[PDB]
């Protein structure tokens, strides 16, 4: 029944803003599920991917956000590269099935589609299922020139461009992690 | 004003149904011999500290959960209006639940709010001669489980000769509980309390030699 | 939900303007991002921020001192000051919404926004 919406939904969120749409109280075939040609990264973690229609588990998290190719496997528990150490971090017991398949079609404009944001730079090294959603300045190097946002601090959400000439290394994967524990 | 709490403030910290067995649970109990403050104006807003444990002996109407009850942020107002207990979370409509009613006796409440969920007791035990706190062991069934997560950390108590209510702060410390046969609570030790009251929870039952 | 630009037009140098990013539709806070600088054939540079909660000014030294923006939380809007104008500034400006439909705590729904384009050109 009720994520027939997170995954066929016009537009999904960026990566700061990850959406976090719960869903609870139906059941769940997971039939439409791991027999799709559209998808391209089912690895589920802790479970089988099989064997999971004859669960029942509660509380389950649906998280949702855009990444370009050569990010989706630092959707992993650990592997701290640079949208695992700022942005979105799964933390290491998880229980969940991450899945990042692939959009082309959906998200690259003309010239370069600009509503997919994402954190290059934090101060803070993050906890787990920590938003950050906070746009204060980074203050590259011990400088107190803060107010002028020339250099040597650092405005930290940056935007990604997805135009649909470039490589499989840089266009977005909308991924989608079905989070859930016991 | 301190009022001591001899020993009361155990609720069933699982779902489960135990027998007969001494069970060693580690959460947010309300400590053994705990200093307690008597509210004999009569409501200042109180803070939260991750569990308070409400005990009045209908003069009480209920409480105001938030964080400064305002239009800006969601407020929690846990009111016994009508015939029938209703919640409101709203300031802007977000939850709202109707259950039976909540309403001498001795109402006790711990309510306690953590991740997401909001969680609270209860019991009714009767008492006539006013011991403050009755010396009496019963434990507290919890009602409902709450998933709204409003980030609360003031409350203060509706209300309508002064009447009583009391607020005791929890902590974390760990407890020994004594099921029954049955599957009640009858008895429990604290495992941070006294020297003698260590021995009990390392030796696993409630005799020393 | 969409947005709203004005405060366009051709203009001589010296002058002023001001820069209003209108919203609409349904949303529970709008937390901006703030003002988007883009020069002709450039890239987009973060030349108004710091407009959330709890903010601090921020400015891109490009025009340090001479430009200034306001949180007007009537509309959820914003209004950007030009003083002086130069046609270094010379751009087609862009507002950075983030809306978000998340009345609860926990389930976030939260897309991201951006406006229309503001046909700035201002010559001596
Ligand atoms: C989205 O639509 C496709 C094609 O109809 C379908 O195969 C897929 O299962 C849908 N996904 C969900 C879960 O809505
Ligand atoms: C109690 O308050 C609720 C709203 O929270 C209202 O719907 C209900 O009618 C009230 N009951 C009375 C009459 O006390
Ligand atoms: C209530 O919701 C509206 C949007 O529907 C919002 O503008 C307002 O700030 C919220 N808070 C109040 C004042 O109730
Ligand atoms: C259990 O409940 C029954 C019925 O109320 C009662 O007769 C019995 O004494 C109870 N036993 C204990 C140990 O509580």
């Amino acid at each position: 029944c009720p994520f027939g919406e997170v995954f066929n939904a016009t537009r999904f969120a960026s990566v700061y803003a990850w959406n976090r749409k719960r869903i609870s109280n139906c059941v769940a075939d997971y039939s439409v599920l791991y027999n799709s040609a559209s998808f391209s990264t089912f690895k589920c973690y802790g479970v089988s991917p099989t064997k999971l229609n004859d669960l029942c588990f509660t509380n389950v998290y649906a998280d949702s956000f855009v990444i370009r190719g050569d990010e989706v496997r630092q959707i992993a528990p650990g592997q701290t590269g640079k949208i695992a150490d700022y942005n979105y971090k799964l933390p290491d017991d998880f229980t969940g099935c991450v899945i990042a398949w692939n959009s082309n079609n959906l998200d690259s404009k003309v010239g370069g589609n600009y509503n997919y944001l994402y954190r290059l730079f934090r101060k803070s090294n993050l906890k787990p299922f920590e938003r950050d959603i906070s746009t204060e300045i980074y203050q590259a190097g011990s400088t107190p020139c803060n107010g002028v946002e020339g250099f040597n601090c650092y405005f930290p959400l940056q935007s990604y461009g997805f135009q649909p000439t470039n490589g499989v290394g840089y266009q977005p994967y909308r991924v989608v992690v079905l989070s859930f524990e016991l | 004003a301190y009022t001591n709490s001899f020993t009361r403030g155990v609720y069933y910290p699982d779902k489960v149904f135990r027998s007969s067995v001494l069970h060693s649970t580690q959460d947010l109990f309300l400590p053994f011999f705990s200093n307690v403050t008597w509210f004999h104006f009569d409501n200042p807003v109180l803070p939260f500290n991750d569990g308070v444990y409400f005990a009045s002996t209908n003069i009480i109407r209920g409480w105001i959960f938030g964080t400064t009850l305002d239009s800006k942020t969601q407020s929690l107002l846990i009111v016994n209006n009508a015939t029938n207990v209703v919640i409101k979370v709203c300031e802007n409509c977000t939850f709202e639940y109707v259950s039976q009613p909540f309403l001498k006796n001795l109402r006790e409440f711990v309510f306690k709010n953590i991740d997401g969920y909001f969680k609270i007791y209860s019991k009714h035990t009767p008492i006539n001669l006013v011991r403050d706190l009755p010396q009496g062991f019963s434990a507290l069934e919890p009602l409902v489980d709450l998933p709204i997560g409003i980030n609360i950390t003031r409350f203060q108590t509706l209300l309508a000769g002064a009447a009583a209510y009391y607020v005791g702060y929890l902590q974390p410390r760990t407890f020994l509980l004594k099921y029954n046969e049955n599957g009640t609570i009858t008895d429990a030790v604290d495992c941070a309390l006294d020297p003698l009251s260590e021995t009990k929870c390392t030796l696993k039952s409630f005799t020393v030699e | 939900v969409q947005l709203v630009e004005s405060g366009g037009g051709s203009v001589q140098a010296g002058g002023s303007l001001r820069l209003s990013c209108a919203a609409s539709g349904k949303f529970s806070h709008l937390v901006f991002l703030g003002w988007f600088r883009q020069a002709p054939g450039k890239e987009r540079e973060g030349v108004a921020a710091g407009l959330g909660a709890y903010e601090s000014g921020y400015y891109a030294d490009s025009v340090k001192g001479r430009f200034t923006v306001s949180l007007d939380n009537a509309e959820n809007t914003v209004y950007l000051q030009m003083n002086s104008l130069k046609p270094e500034d010379t751009a087609l400006y862009y507002c950075a919404a983030l809306v978000v439909l998340s009345r609860d705590n926990t389930e976030f729904i939260a897309h991201n926004y951006w406006g229309q384009g503001t046909q700035v050109t201002v010559s001596s």
